[PDB]
């Protein structure tokens, strides 16, 4: 909020996955088997 | 390590809280005596 208090990072940077805290785990009714795991897709048709 | 659960919480507890200071802000002065004295003169360190 200054420009004179110490930057933590770029302007342009608005989110961070700092730690491992931040690998949140689906909720119920959504698998994600890949190990990147950009988004979880929802169980298809059925399968729970 | 990851996630698990909390087992305990400290505080800082009423004025045992960690201050910060500037060490910028803090200004002094000495006004001790002469400067320009010899080995023979005796520089007096004014307390007050």
């Amino acid at each position: 909020a200054k420009y004179s208090i110490d930057p933590t990072t770029y302007h342009f940077v608005t989110h961070l996955a700092m730690g491992p805290e931040s690998c949140k785990k689906c909720p119920k009714g959504y698998f994600q088997p890949n190990i990147a795991g950009t988004v979880c897709l929802p169980c298809p048709s059925g399968f729970v | 390590p990851v996630g698990g659960t909390l087992l305990r919480t400290f505080t800082p507890a009423a004025a045992n809280a960690v201050y910060v200071v500037d060490p910028s802000k803090y200004v002094l002065t000495l006004t001790v005596g002469p400067t320009s004295v010899t080995t023979a003169d005796q520089v007096t360190f004014t307390q007050t």
